Parts: C-alpha cells; structure tokens; sequence
C-alpha cells in the first residue's frame, strides 16, 4: 500500500481598527 | 513641560540606580552622540539586559562628574510618549506639544532626548486624515542633526516595527546590548546590593550574592541573567524581613538564596526538610504494598528520585527516564500511577496510541504560527510547564511513530523541548516513564518442543529493533517485569478484595472472606501468561456478582455481616448473606 | 492558603517589580487569593506591612467607557496611576490582566495600558497584582516579554481533598443565609 498524504489548513488573519476623533473646537 | 523629565535631576536625589560595568557600551554610545553624522544612537537588545539602565545611568555619572569634558554638561530628557497624548483631545494639540518640546532642544543644542521604546511612537496618534506621525515630525530634525536622541527597543521591535521605518533606521546607530557574564553579573550586584539593602535593612553575603547569579541562571531559564539576579536578590530580602519576630535573618545566607530559587523556579529545594525525607525513606514498602514483585523496578524509581532530592543528578537531564516492559497484567502502569500518590505531585498521562500517525506529533508541540490550532497550544509541553514536578507516563510508546520517539531524544538528552510559542518547557524535575509491549507475542508463545523456552531474549530483539540505539543509549534503565509466581498471586488476591471491601462499605456493607477461600481464588484464576488482569474477574463472577444481586433485590441492602467460606466436600464458595 | 498569600505578600514588599502575577487554571481560587487578601487585611489576620494599604479591583470596561475623542483613555488611565503614587500604599488588582496589552489603540499605535504602565512597575512606584490562566498567560500575556518580566509569576495549585472541605466549611455559612438550609459534615466529604 501507498503511503499517505496529509494536508494542512492555513487561516488567515483580518482585524478591525477603531477610530478616535477629535474636535476641531 | 510636564511630559519630560530631566534624569540628570533625578539622579541627584537618588532616583536612578548607579552603573556598574558597561563601559565598552557606554564609550560607544557616546561616541556615537559626537559624531557629526547618524548622531542619534539605539539601543537594541533583549528584555532585561539593561538597555534602560544605560541610557539612564549616563545622567548618574554626568552628575557624578565621571564623564568627558565634551559630555560633561548635557540635559538628558526622558520622554513619556503616554503623557504626550492625555490631553490631545483637539485638533493641534499634538502638534504644538510635539513641536514646543523640539524648539527647546535645537535651539539648545546640548540637551539630549532620551525616547524609551521609540517603536511605538511610530505610530503615534491620527484620528481623522491628520497623519501627524510623530516620526514624521521629529525626521526633519534628525536628517539635520540639530538635535540627538537615545533610543532603546527590542529585538522583535526594532525588526518588526523598526526596521519597517527605513528613514528612521538609517538615522540611528544600532548598538548592541549583550546580557554580561556570570563573572560580570556578581560586580553589578555588589553596586546595587547597598541600595536593596538599605530598603530590607539587610546585608547580602558575598557568597550568597554568587550563588543567585549561578543558580537562577541553572533553573530560571525565563528571563535573561542579570534582571534574573536581582530579581531573587531583591525577594530574598523582602522574605528575611517578614521573619516572625524582631526580623531573626538580618544577614541572607545562600541558604535563603536557595530557598528564593526554588520557589521562584517551581523545584524541589535543597536541603530537604524532616517531613520530605520521612516519606522517601519510607518508599520502599508502600509501593511494594500496592504492587507485589518488581522490586527492582521499584527501587529503580526511588533511587533516581532519592539522589535529585540528593543534589546528585543529570545537569541538564530529567531525575529517570525508565522503558517498563513485560508480560500482559503486570504493574507496569499502576506501580507508575501510584508512584506519584505516594509523591504527592500531579501525574501527567498520555495514552501514545492516539500518536500512532506522523502528523498527530502537532498536538505535543502544538501547531505551528497561523494555524487553526495554533492557540490550543501542546498537550504535553503545557502539562510539564503547569507541573514541572510531576510524573509523566507514555503508556504504550510502541504504538506511536517512531517520529515520536525522535521528540523525547531531546528530553532525554537536552531536558529541554521548543513548543509552537517558543517557550522552553523544563523536563530536568519530571519523571519519565513509558511503558511498552512490544515482544509481548513472543512472550505468550509457548516453543515448538517438549521444553517451553523462555522468549524473554526474543522480546528484548523487539524492543531493541523498535527503539534505535539512540533511544536505548538515552534511557537510565530498562527494567524488564518478570511474571506473577503463585505466592504474589495471593497478595494480588488480597488487594483486590480490600478494594471490594471499601466499595462496601460505602453502601454500609462489611465482608469476611476465609483464608482458605482466597487460596482457591488464586489458583482457579492463576495464568503466568495473562498477569493479574484474570484475577479481577474471578473476584467479578465470584464475589461482586452474588453481591450485586443481594444489594439491588436481597437482603444484605444494609449492615452487610458478609462471610464467605469454601466447603472441601463441593469445592465451592459458601456465602453468608445476613440481613444484619 | 498561607504558602501563596506568603510568596505574593513577599513579591509585594520587594523594591523594584513588586508587581505578582497569580498565574494558575480556571476554578483553582486566583481571584480569591486577591480579594481574599483585602479581606484578610481588614479582618486583620496579615503581616503588619501589608496593614492600613488598600486594594483596588481595576473595571477596564469602564476606562474605555467614554474614550471617544483622543486621549481620553491615556489621561484617564495616567490620572488613576497618579492615585496610586500619591498615597504610595495602595495596590491595584487587575483581573484577567491579559486584557490591558492591547487596549487603548486606536487606529494603528502601540500606546496601551502596556506601555502606559510599564514604565511604572519596573521603577516600584506602585504595586499592581494580577491573574489570569495559563492559555491566556502563554498565548498573550508571555508574548510581552518586557511586561512579563516585570511581573513575577505566581503559580496557584489545585488543592487536595482534604483541604477543599476546609475550604467549603469556611464558605458554608454564606451558602447556608442564601438557601435557609443547613449542609452536613457527611455531604460536604
Ligand atoms: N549596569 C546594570 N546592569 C544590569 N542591571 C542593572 C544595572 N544597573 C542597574 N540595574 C538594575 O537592573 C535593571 C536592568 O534592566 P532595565 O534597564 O531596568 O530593563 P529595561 O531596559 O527597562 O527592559 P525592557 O525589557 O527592555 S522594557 C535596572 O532597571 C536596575 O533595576
Ligand atoms: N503486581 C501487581 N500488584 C497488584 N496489582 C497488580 C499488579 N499487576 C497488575 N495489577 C492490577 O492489574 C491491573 C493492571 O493495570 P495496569 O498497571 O494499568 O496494566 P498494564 O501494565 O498497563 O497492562 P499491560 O497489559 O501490561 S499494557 C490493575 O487492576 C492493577 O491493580
Ligand atoms: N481558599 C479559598 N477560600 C475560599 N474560596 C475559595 C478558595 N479557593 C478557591 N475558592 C473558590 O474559588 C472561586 C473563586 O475563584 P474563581 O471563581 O475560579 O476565579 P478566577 O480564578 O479569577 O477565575 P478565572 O476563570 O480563572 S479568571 C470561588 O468559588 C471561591 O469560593
Ligand atoms: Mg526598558
Ligand atoms: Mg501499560
Ligand atoms: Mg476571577
């Protein structure tokens, strides 16, 4: 019998970036 | 105004602790600040070395006075990028504040910045298309070299963050910060030993003072070597003070210092108390009480243990590795499993037949960064950090892929194991021991011949053939089990009916069991080839099963007053049931 | 708990990093170890140098409750650490402490209560306690290694048998007015 292969799972990466504000006055 | 802070003031109010080595470092640094180009030095360097300590020590020896002429007066600022930012709630607020700060130093030309982590202030505050980078601001300026400022990051930093700001980068002079030897790491104690010992009302020995920079660099492998002195420096003097009463230890012995550096390296101490040394002496027949025969598999156990208590032990090895083969129904496992209750310490299994595939090897170590399992982590490098003294069992090693076996050469040999997080898990204080059955077949088989031959030759060719020279060079010994004879079947017998005997009496149930009964027990159950395993089910189908019977629909539902006894004439057990 | 509370009250009375870090699996009485400790000082069973300090038990949810417009975290966050100092016998107690190396970034920066803080435990100043798991501590908190330097870690273990029923004894009053009922010494065993 032929030997076996595996196979790998790769995930992948986002994120979110808040958001400060400032007043002009 | 209220950002920065003028180091060279604190220093002579004693705010910042003396300098002691360092010289080619120091000499560097202020080479680099003369210099009339790339004028701004870095400090790259791992978390602890000292790098903070360099930019702000300068300020102690300018006071001091032990300085060149040329460096001699020079404001050095320490900037606090947290204060920069608490009031930049309007718009040019950070702007004005960056911008004040920088005239003050141009036109001065003297005074120097001191940026701690200068990597975060390449990302400093932009809420709305502003884009006011603080690196953006203060580039100009440095292009020029009206103005220089010391910088301190790390490694991964100064690459990750750094290095990405290539504007910046070529600014700045990298110098690099190594932690100093054992032999330099005593001098720098021995300059900071007064301060921590006016804070304690102590006084370190000298001897002590070596002992911390040699043993926490031998166990605490966490933290680099001279922040790791200190650090059970400064605790030994914290744990002479809380003394009971009229602070006893006014001195701390290399005792105290050992003390500090097993609790802090979670190890068994030196110096082993009363209490510890009653139960390893005692070891030699509580296990033997639990598991009969095997007693040099027993001692095996208990001499690796009573000589790293002993302080005689492998540097870098764990206290045993130990490869328990034999027949079927043999205490291989269980004289391991009741080793640790006799210890005390957490017991660490992990059934090897869930590793029989190559790619399983991921969930020891764990996965690797960007993964899915990534964040579960490894079971085993997990285990042996939560319970560095513990006793790790591998049962049925021979069904994992020999890849596997590749894994514990390092733990053998080395002690130490690289997970998916980098972390360095500590196999110096675990026990190691990893059942196998392989050659068991051959064991059971009975020769083709008048005379049964003993397989035990046989059965060793597997281990040996399984298990390349490597993993059999690494291991302190292979103890095979030799089987049951009829005596310790009697031992066995008895074991099994005081288990029988504490499960009754949980429903309030008592048994009485002949001598003569316990007898026909072992030899109707007795098999040399299948080990003590058949002799709980004879006590099954013969005791617990009329019991069962009783229990659920009979009379013995309480008081029990069980007794059993075995009639010569029928050749059968005789059961009591009493109401009571 | 007399080992732990001895080894974090030794941490605490130390002159730089005095900052402890309850390190230890989820159930094994982390957080009670830090507010026990504040019960233990009124009550008066502690060692004279821990008396007459309080300990304060950080909401970082309500820091970040109206950080709209910048800086509102860091002067927020700068002002409660003035407090500290000023009285200098106070202790912070943060739990799930892994939470702070992150907050407080607004778009892309690394200015957090990380750095915010860090100057200020390496120099003593003020004294923070800790506690957070072991997933947490390795997977986040060990990836700081500046922060994690100066906080010494303080592992907890799950206690045996029979010191679990000491535990439930001492406790056993408070379940008892909330139920009206009454628990016998065979059910607690
Ligand atoms: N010459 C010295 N060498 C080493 N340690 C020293 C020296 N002088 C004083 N120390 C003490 O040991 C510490 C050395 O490390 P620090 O300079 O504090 O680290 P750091 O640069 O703040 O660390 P990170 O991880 O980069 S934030 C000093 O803060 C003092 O407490
Ligand atoms: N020498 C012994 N003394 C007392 N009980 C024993 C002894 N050997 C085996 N037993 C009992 O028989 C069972 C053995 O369980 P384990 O030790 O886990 O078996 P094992 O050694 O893994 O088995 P194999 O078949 O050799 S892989 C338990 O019920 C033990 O209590
Ligand atoms: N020595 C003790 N005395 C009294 N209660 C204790 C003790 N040890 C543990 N506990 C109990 O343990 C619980 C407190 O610890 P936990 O609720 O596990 O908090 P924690 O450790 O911060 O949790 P996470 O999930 O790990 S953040 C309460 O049920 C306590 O009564
Ligand atoms: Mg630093
Ligand atoms: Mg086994
Ligand atoms: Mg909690």
């Amino acid at each position: 019998g032929k030997t076996n292969d595996w196979l790998d799972f790769d995930q992948l990466a986002e994120e979110k970036v808040r958001d400060a504000l400032k007043p002009p006055s | 105004e209220n950002f920065t802070t003028n180091l060279n003031q604190l220093a002579r109010v004693g705010g910042i602790d003396p300098l002691i080595g360092r010289e080619k470092e120091l000499e560097r640094a202020i080479q680099v600040l003369c210099r009339r180009r790339k004028n701004n030095p870095l400090l790259v360097g791992e978390s602890g070395v000292g790098k903070t300590a360099i930019a702000e020590g300068l300020a102690w020896r300018i006071v001091q006075g032990d300085v060149p002429e040329v460096m001699a007066d020079c404001t050095i600022y320490s900037l606090d990028i947290g204060s920069l930012l608490a009031g930049t709630k309007y718009r040019g607020d950070f702007e004005k504040r960056f911008k004040a700060l920088l005239k003050q130093l141009e036109q001065d030309t003297n005074s120097i910045l001191f940026i701690d982590e200068i990597h975060t202030i390449i990302g400093a505050g932009a809420a709305s298309g502003g884009q006011v980078d603080a690196a953006n601001l203060i580039k100009p300026l440095l292009s020029s070299g009206k103005i220089r400022v010391i910088g301190s990051t790390t490694y991964q930093e100064f690459s990750n963050i750094f290095e990405k700001d290539r504007a910046l980068a070529r600014r700045f002079q990298k110098i690099d910060i190594t932690e100093p030897s054992i032999e330099e790491t005593v001098q720098i104690i021995n300059g900071l030993k007064p301060k921590y010992e006016a804070h304690h009302d102590v006084r370190y020995t000298a001897k002590a003072v070596r002992a911390a920079v040699e043993l926490a660099v031998k166990y605490i492998n966490d933290r680099h070597l001279p922040d790791k002195a200190i650090d059970v420096i400064d605790e030994a003097g914290a744990r002479a003070r809380l003394m009971p009463v009229s602070k006893r230890k006014k001195t701390v012995n290399v005792a105290d210092i050992e003390s500090v550096v097993a609790r802090i390296a979670r190890i068994p101490e030196k110096s082993v108390s009363q209490s510890d040394r009653d139960t390893l002496k005692n070891l030699g027949d509580r296990l033997k009480m639990l598991v009969f025969g095997q007693d040099k598999a027993i001692e095996a156990l208990t001499e690796a243990i009573k000589m790293a208590r002993a302080g005689l032990g492998h540097e870098h090895k764990p206290v045993g590795s130990f490869l328990f083969a034999g027949p079927t129904g043999v205490g291989k496992t269980e004289v391991t499993v009741q080793l640790s209750k006799a210890l005390g310490i957490e017991l660490l299994r992990f059934d090897m037949s869930e590793y029989m595939e190559r790619h399983t090897v991921s969930r020891l170590i764990g996965a690797p960064p960007g993964y899915v399992g990534f964040d579960q982590g490894g079971l085993l490098t997990d285990a042996v950090i939560k319970h560095p003294h513990a006793v790790l069992l591998l049962d049925e090693i021979e069904k994992a892929h020999p890849d596997v076996f590749n894994i514990l050469l390092q733990v053998m040999d080395n002690g130490t194991l690289t997970d998916n997080n980098g972390r360095k898990a500590d196999f110096r204080n675990v026990v190691l021991v990893m059942t196998t059955n392989a050659g068991v077949r051959e064991t059971e088989r009975k020769s083709i011949g008048l005379i049964h031959q003993d397989n035990s030759t046989d059965a060793m060719e597997e281990i040996k053939k399984i298990f390349t020279p490597e993993f059999r060079n690494r291991l302190d010994n292979i103890i095979w089990f030799d089987h049951l004879s009829t005596d310790v079947i009697h031992q066995v017998v008895d074991k099994f009916i005081v288990e029988l005997q504490v499960q009754l009496d949980q429903k309030g149930v008592s048994l009485e069991v002949s001598q003569e009964a316990r007898n026909w027990l072992a030899e109707k159950g007795y098999d040399r080839a299948m080990g003590a395993r058949p002799m709980a089910r004879v006590i099954q189908d013969n005791l617990k099963k009329p019991l069962a019977n009783e229990l659920l629909f009979g009379s013995l539902v309480d008081g029990g007053q069980v007794t059993v006894a075995l009639d010569k004439e029928k050749n059968e057990l005789t059961y009591g049931f009493q109401s009571a």
